[PDB]
RNA sequence: AAUCGAGAG
DNA sequence: CATACGCCTCTCTGCTTATCGGTAG
DNA sequence: CTACCGATAAGCAGATCTCTCGATTGCGTATG
């Protein structure tokens, strides 16, 4: 993680993907002032592991991409460090059914 | 269709493609030679447009097929045009590919490394690999380096595809979804943009000339540059022929075949066919058969087909250019008349232009040039009256009738009155069998006139015989030989079909346009009546169809196959739709006169003797017609025994229930109320509540609330306890009961019901005559002048005139005066009705039907008998003429309620002409508003339903569109059916009826084929887990335990239920008040939940679209359909009215809250300037700009702005904006006292100002009072006159003093339902995130959706969407289910972005037919043919296009047949 | 067959 | 004077496109 | 220095239920 204020150097932004599988994330202070996951409007997002993700896929007889998608630029993916292909798990406080658990893949 | 000629084969998909130029030549049965369509003698001409080779034509045997006009299907031919013509469909793609191409090296003017990168990415996306296509960009790290990059990237992509195919993430055909389609289109779009941006070709270094276009069929290029030629020379508006562009494109496409195969194939190309660039050019046209180009005789006039016209025009130009080529060879040998040779060569060029434009006209009418224009092929299938919508989505149909509807309360509520004329015309082919010959022989004997009868008899060989012109003995022979063995071997499994008339056995489809929701098209068992020629309909269905009898008519479709009969009889029949899935509220029930008769028969004052009681019961029931259950009518004990046996009306209702309700089943122990307050019946009355018990009525009265458009009634509970069938029979039986009753004791209304008493009139008159002072005081208060001032006051008149001129002031005045006169009206109504009427309820029949809900309302009664009241034009009183008069009679600027549209009259004693005029204005406005609102919701509903029309619950309880993509895992999170959730939370009723509910929720009959342990065990486990974790913020709570339905099948595992349901069930089981025990009650509630689940394949998307569109017919933040379409139809980030809700800390004061609001709210420079004075002096052209400021003590404490801050603003923003404005205007033009020296520091500031700015010469801002600020200004002498007022004003308005960005005010609204809130006129979350001392930043919820999406996440965006969509429905209290709205939100956030419901929001869908039928059929057709998309035939629209059984509902499964023998 | 006009719910 | 053959101006969304400069080769 | 590009207000393409009646259909000029 590299927290950057004001503006980062545009010449310096072309090196983050080039790195080997070891990633390098940057986060601005602008969204760092308030933890958005504490805001009760935003549901609590949680990661998923390979085994349970494969279990979900076998339960629903689906493809990777047929699931709903969450975008790589989503502010909560910036919080949770989601890679491309990590099925986030969201908890839906649905008024109709109290606690409900849904998903959105990150691709 | 016929049911005895099945079709072995069936279409399974369809893939678009380009018709190759040589296959048509191989295909074509004849070329098209000469334009002349027909010669004389009425004969076709060989080589014309009506050749016999193109199909049969008017008893001319087809020279290709040899059949006649009834059997020749047509045969395509081709016209060979010499010069290849641009295909107008793909002109933009042709331009894109021709441009950004280097004819020098025959490659794209782009680096081969980047081109190969894009090609590899696309070949990866073809198999659905989305992450691989992004990690491909990790290899970047000169010929050797570039070739190494190519080799490694291609090896990596091949390995990635091999891994995907081995694992199973793809097949040989490829993995294509909505997300993959989005990624592929995004990548292709960026690739085209990157390609059409470069300068000189980067693969060789050579420049290439540019191209241009004047539209379509208009191609041109350009010349090089003076420096470019030098670059080219050291490296080493001309017209372009169509064949030249083709020759350019052929080479480059042969070179880039790899990238072009990965662009022009969204699926992996199995056929490995090439991508030939001649596809963009139509070398040869196709002529549709004479069958599709026939003419018609409109009497004696015969019209030549427009397709023939355009094709003959194209062929005329073809013959022109061909015969012009004959004489171009004449000058070939004589190469000395080259000038005239160049003349005819320009003629040949213009003929090329003409033929290309002729083909452009033949395809797209608008792509022609010249200013009745003939429709083209694109125009023939483009729009609403095109082909897809007018002939594939909806078609005229056979065996369907139509007539005016009329009422008939003597048919069962699941029936319809079929006139005899239809019953002898509509038919149904009944294949004769040994169980039908008794009635089918009779139908054949009776023939086509005597119902029941038959019209045709279809023979075993499929041949037809007509009974229309036969004799009785002939038809007798036919009927006696009807069923007989067939000696023909081929048709040894077929039998005769008799086209019998429609009996009462069958079922029919009824539909009253417009079909706002699905309930407006149900099924009715037919009953044939020998009355007039009109359809007769029961009264309960008027609510479902929204139908009246004022001249209404509705289509009556007759299903012609057992599949459709069983469909309409079980899924769509009118009884199976008691409630609507909009909100789960009832939609059926008796309407007006049955209700008003119920208020009388169930009145406590009504008794009926033995004879009258028994007559009523028998007439209502008629056991011979099946209304009973005990094979003999049963009775009741009379209420009274001495002197003589009397009964009661409530006993009549009780025995009616007892006779319809099935025996050995407890009666409905119901507790509810109705629309009639206790004080109406007198002191000590308890009639407000009804107390049903054991199938007996014991208190209160029946009403609209217990049958009709009201919930929790007796018929609703009969529904909830015995299904919808018994409720339907109760509706029918009460319809026949209150009808025969109302004949004996009729119901009427008259002038006596509309009167008052002397005291009532006195009260009315006095409280009305207060209105003079009422209106004057409203005006005086609004104008802020002193109260109790005479109306003729000049200041009052002036203020009223200013208010009239200003729209907002007029609105404020109207609102205040309207509130006052509404207060006066309410006082009058309360004091008079019901305490003043000379005739009182229940005698006062008008008031009775207003109270009872049969018709009208308390408002209607009040304005008939007491006061018509203030008239509302839009949200105002009445438009006022510019002279200030509201009418000719009323004096200008009159302070008077009667002038301001407040009518004091009543319809009983008439209205004065001025009030008549105002009331006419208001009524006309209402009519216009209704006329607009009828059509406003049509586009909204159609747009929603075109996209949601496929989504349907999978057999895994998850809802997912027909392409497979998943929108939600549970419907609303609970899988609870909207219709079936009627009484899930009505535990008191459930307990009261447990013993009756058991007979349907039989455990011993529904326990074995289920698991009853695991779900309940895990449920208790998770329940205890959640209880133990107690209360903690949702981001802290663990997720070790999930909802039970997520892991356990809600339909296979008992006890797997929602979480709200469990909490409320335990809370109401905490009563501990009574056989029935908690275990049996719990088990029965859980079986109820198990049977209350949406069945798989339910058309949930259609249902939600209807539930969100149909209520929209009855429609400061935007409200109504505008808000709804803004949320869903457009998804506009430029939302008209954005706001954010800011909770404030409980430990703050109100005054501090206002201080913080004014600290945040935006202030502009113009807010604090009384007047700015400009002194244009030319003797160089000086401009003293002296600005007057408001009182410092006032504006400092109104805006929280200080002298120092204003000084900074003027010194930095305002002067510079003004200077830029002055200099820009000149650039475009060519085409109080003071002291001479404030102090030395002031003079240094002045010098700094002069140095900093360009043509300023003075400056000084009062720092001790903040009352003025001047700055002298000059320009040169060449400039003209300048306004120096409008520019100053606009710059002043733009320039800001203290603004939080994206916020333009912060008001303090009065708290509602607690939870104090500060709401602004903008959205900027970053701004208040810094301020936590006041705002509870953790709970800011804003009006916008894009803002919250990009600053908080997709799920916060979906929350905001549901909240906003419910909010607009919540101003009118049209409560729609929280499941439809969430389904809409998650369908419009299914790609991680805020998507709308329009053509832009459906681009990334696999079904091209859906988009083409929706709109812009051409553009979606190009996007499907060019990528060679294989339409998979799974969206409902595609099925309708091709003719395949829809998969939603009864098409979500298949049907087998267990044979008995090997 | 289109265009224009009258209307129905 | 019949008969026959062609030339001609009072909405809103969402994607065509901006002029210019920031800034590393 | 300048090309690569990243972003700045304007031109155009395409949107905005079912039904039953009736009336009428652009002209100019050339040969016999
Ligand atoms: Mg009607
Ligand atoms: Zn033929
Ligand atoms: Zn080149």
């Amino acid at each position: 993680i590299f927290v950057y204020q004001n503006n980062i150097t545009p010449s310096a932004m072309k090196l983050v993907p080039s790195i080997p599988p070891a990633t390098i994330e940057t986060f601005n202070e602008a969204a760092l002032v308030v933890n958005i996951t504490h805001h009760e409007l935003v549901p609590k997002h949680i990661r998923l592991s390979s085994d349970e993700k494969r279990e979900l896929l076998k339960r629903y007889r689906l493809k990777e991409s047929q699931l709903p998608r969450i975008q790589r630029a989503d502010p909560v993916a910036l919080y949770l460090g989601l890679k491309r292909g990590e099925v986030v798990k969201i908890i839906r406080k649905s008024e109709t059914s109290g606690r409900y658990a849904s998903y959105r893949i990150c691709m | 269709m016929d049911i005895s000629k099945p079709v072995g084969s069936e279409i399974t998909s369809v893939d678009f493609g380009i018709l190759t130029a040589k296959e048509i030549r191989n295909l074509s049965a004849k070329q098209i030679t000469n334009p002349t369509v027909l010669d004389n003698l009425g004969h076709p001409v060989s080589g014309g447009l009506y050749d016999l080779a193109l199909g049969a034509f008017l008893r001319n045997l087809c020279s290709t097929c040899g059949l006649d006009e009834k059997f020749c299907p047509g045969h395509q031919g081709h016209i060979e045009l010499p010069v290849p013509c641009y295909n107008p469909l793909f002109f933009n793609q042709l331009y894109i590919y021709l441009r950004a191409s280097c004819l020098f090296c025959h490659h794209f003017r782009l680096k081969s490394v980047e081109v190969h990168r894009y090609a590899c990415k696309l070949r990866l996306l073809q198999y659905g690999l989305i992450d691989e296509s992004y990690k491909l960009d990790e290899i970047t790290l000169s010929s050797t380096l570039l070739n190494e990059l190519k080799s490694k990237r291609s090896e990596y992509v091949d390995m990635a595809i091999a891994k995907a195919l081995s694992d199973g993430r793809t097949t040989e055909r490829g993995s294509f979804t909505a997300t993959v389609n989005d990624e592929r289109k995004k990548l292709v779009h960026e690739f085209h943009k990157k390609l059409l941006s470069r300068g000189k070709c980067d693969n060789c270094g050579m420049f290439s000339p540019k191209f241009r276009k004047d539209g379509f069929t208009k191609i041109f290029e350009t010349a090089l540059n003076e420096k470019q030629i030098t670059n080219n020379r050291v490296k080493g508006s001309t017209y372009i022929l169509s064949t030249e562009v083709k020759n350019i494109l052929d080479t480059v496409f042969r070179k880039e075949q790899c990238v072009l195969q990965y662009v022009f194939h969204s699926r992996p190309n199995l056929s490995r066919k090439l991508v030939k660039a001649d596809s963009f050019f139509m070398d040869v046209l196709v002529v549709p058969p004479t069958r599709f180009r026939l003419p018609s005789k409109l009497g004696e006039e015969v019209h030549e087909n427009s397709q023939n016209q355009l094709l003959s025009k194209v062929l005329t130009t073809s013959l022109l250019i061909r015969d012009l080529n004959d004489d171009l060879s004449k000058l070939q040998k004589d190469k000395v008349s080259l000038e005239d040779r160049r003349v005819i060569f320009s003629r040949l060029m213009n003929a090329f232009v003409t033929i290309q434009n002729d083909v452009n006209a033949f395809i797209d009418s608008t792509k022609a040039q010249g200013r009745v224009p003939i429709p083209g092929v694109k125009q023939a299938l483009e729009k609403k009256e095109g082909l897809f919508r007018k002939h594939m989505m909806g078609k005229r149909v056979n065996y369907a009738a139509r007539s005016v509807i009329s009422p008939d309360p003597n048919i069962e509520t699941n029936e319809i009155g079929v006139p005899p004329v239809f019953a002898v015309k509509l038919t149904y082919p009944e294949p004769v069998t040994a169980y039908n010959i008794a009635e089918l022989r009779q139908a054949v004997i009776n023939g086509p006139d005597k119902w029941p009868g038959a019209t045709q008899i279809q023979n075993e060989d499929g041949s037809l015989v007509s009974l229309i012109g036969m004799s009785v003995e002939q038809r007798k022979a036919l009927a006696n030989q009807l069923l007989t063995p067939s000696s023909n071997v081929s048709t040894h499994t077929l039998n005769k079909k008799v086209y019998r008339h429609i009996k009462n056995r069958d079922v029919v489809l009824m539909n009253r346009q417009p079909t706002l929701h699905k309930a407006s098209m149900m099924g009715h068992k037919v009953r044939v009546l020998p009355n007039e020629k009109t359809l007769r309909l029961h009264y309960a269905n008027t609510g479902a169809y929204n139908a009246d009898f004022d001249g209404d008519e509705m289509n009556m479709h007759f299903p012609q196959n057992e599949n459709a009969r069983a469909e309409a009889l079980n899924l769509a029949n009118t009884d199976s739709q008691y409630l609507t899935p909009t909100s789960g509220s009832p939609v059926r029930g008796l309407i007006q006169d049955h209700i008003s008769a119920g208020v009388w028969l169930t009145s406590k004052d009504s008794f009926f003797t033995r004879e009258q009681y028994q007559q009523y019961i028998y007439g209502c029931i008629r056991p011979e017609d099946g209304h009973t259950t005990r094979s003999k009518i049963v009775t009741l004990p009379p209420t009274i025994f001495k002197p003589y046996p009397l009964w009661t009306g409530k006993q009549i209702i009780t025995t009616v229930l007892l006779n319809v309700t099935p025996p050995d089943m407890p009666g409905i122990n119901l507790i509810s109320k109705n629309k009639i307050k206790n004080e109406y019946w007198g002191k000590g009355s308890l009639e407000n509540e009804v107390l049903f018990k054991d199938g007996a009525l014991l208190c209160g009265i029946l009403d609209k609330s217990q049958y009709g458009a009201s919930k929790y009634g007796i018929v609703h509970s009969l529904h909830e306890v015995y299904g919808p069938e018994v409720a339907a029979k109760v509706l029918s039986v009460l319809g026949r009961l209150f009808t025969n009753y109302i004949t004996a004791t009729a119901f009427t209304c008259g002038m006596d019901d509309l009167r008052l008493t002397a005291e009532g009139n006195k009260w009315r008159t006095d409280i009305l005559k207060t209105s003079v002072d009422t209106g004057r005081e409203a005006a005086a208060e609004v104008t802020n002048l002193d109260k109790d001032t005479p109306a003729d006051d000049p200041e009052l008149l002036k203020r009223l005139q200013e208010i009239l001129r200003d729209n907002n002031k007029s609105g404020i005045l109207d609102a205040v005066t309207s509130s006052k006169v509404n207060a006066i009206t309410s006082q009058v109504v309360s004091k008079c009705v019901p305490d003043g009427t000379m005739k009182k309820f229940p005698c006062n029949s008008m008031q009775a039907m207003a109270l009872s809900g049969a018709k009208g309302s308390n408002v209607n009664v009040s304005q008939i008998m007491c006061l018509l009241g203030q008239q509302a034009l839009e949200g105002r009183r009445v438009p006022v003429m510019v002279s200030g008069k509201t009418l000719p009679s009323f004096k200008p600027y009159e302070t008077d309620a009667m002038a301001g549209g407040y009518v004091k009259g009543r319809f009983y004693s008439g209205i004065k002409p001025q009030e008549y005029y105002f009331h006419c204005m208001a009524g006309r406005e209402g009519l216009i508003d209704t006329a607009v609102k009828t059509s406003r919701s049509g586009y909204l509903q159609r747009c929603l339903t075109k996209q949601l029309e496929g989504v349907h619950v999978s057999y895994d309880n998850s809802i997912r569109d027909a392409d497979g993509t998943l929108v939600q895992f549970m419907y609303g999170g609970d899988a609870i059916d909207i219709t079936k959730e009627s009484h899930m939370t009505q535990f008191e009723f459930c307990l009261d009826n447990y013993y009756a509910l058991l007979k349907k929720y039989n455990p011993s009959a529904l326990i074995e084929h289920l698991d009853v342990e695991s779900a309940l065990k895990y449920s208790k486990k998770t329940l205890k887990y959640r209880k133990k974790h107690s209360k903690e913020p949702h981001y802290k709570q663990s997720v070790k335990y999930d909802p039970v339905l997520a892991k356990y099948n809600p339909a296979k595992y008992l006890g797997s239920v929602s979480e709200n349901f469990q909490d409320k069930l335990e809370s109401f089981l905490d009563k501990n008040s009574k056989g029935v025990n908690e275990k049996k009650f719990r088990a029965l509630m859980q079986l109820k939940y198990m049977r209350s689940l949406i069945n798989p394949g339910e058309a949930v998307g259609i249902i939600a679209s209807q539930s969100v569109g149909e209520p929209s017919t009855q429609m400061n933040v935007t409200l109504g359909i505008p808000r709804l379409r803004e949320i869903v139809m457009t998804a506009s980030a430029a939302i008209k009215t954005p706001q954010m809700t800011l909770p404030i800390w409980n430990d703050v004061s109100d005054e501090q809250a206002d201080t913080f609001c004014k600290s945040i709210s935006k202030v502009l420079l113009s807010e604090v300037i009384d007047k700015v004075i400009v002194t244009e002096t030319t003797g160089a052209r000086s401009y003293v700009i002296h600005m007057r400021f408001f009182d410092n003590n006032e504006y400092s404490e109104e805006y929280d702005v200080s002298k120092e801050e204003l000084q900074n603003v003027i010194s930095n923003q305002f002067i510079h904006l003004l200077e830029a404005a002055i200099v820009k205007e000149i650039k475009k033009q060519k085409r109080v006292e003071a002291n001479n020296n404030m102090n030395k520091v002031q003079r240094d500031r002045q010098s700094a100002i002069i140095s900093h700015h360009r043509f300023i010469t003075k400056y000084n801002f009062d720092d001790e009072s903040g009352k003025w600020c001047e700055f002298k200004l000059e320009l040169a002498a060449d400039t003209e006159k300048l306004l120096m007022v409008n520019i100053v004003e606009e710059i002043c308005r733009k320039s800001i003093i203290r603004q939080i960005p994206h916020i333009d005010r912060c008001v303090h609204p009065e708290p509602e339902n607690g939870k104090r809130v500060l709401v602004t006129e903008g959205v900027n979350f970053q701004a208040m995130w810094d301020q936590e001392a006041f705002i509870d930043v953790d709970g800011i919820t804003s009006n916008d959706v894009a803002a919250v999406l990009k600053t908080y996440g997709v799920e916060a965006a979906r929350n905001t969407i549901v909240n906003e969509i419910n909010n607009v429905f919540s101003r009118y209290a049209i409560s729609v289910s929280f499941r439809h709205l969430d389904l809409i939100a998650d369908m419009m956030t299914r790609q991680g972005t805020y998507l709308a419901f329009n053509r832009q929001g459906m681009e990334t869908s696999t079904s091209s037919f859906m988009k083409m039928s929706y709109e812009t059929t051409c553009q979606f057709l190009t996007k499907a043919v060019l990528d060679n998309e294989r339409e998979q035939l799974d969206s409902p629209s595609a099925r309708i296009v091709v003719g395949k059984l829809n998969n939603v509902g009864t098409g979500s499964f298949d049907v087998l047949a267990k044979v008995p023998n090997a």
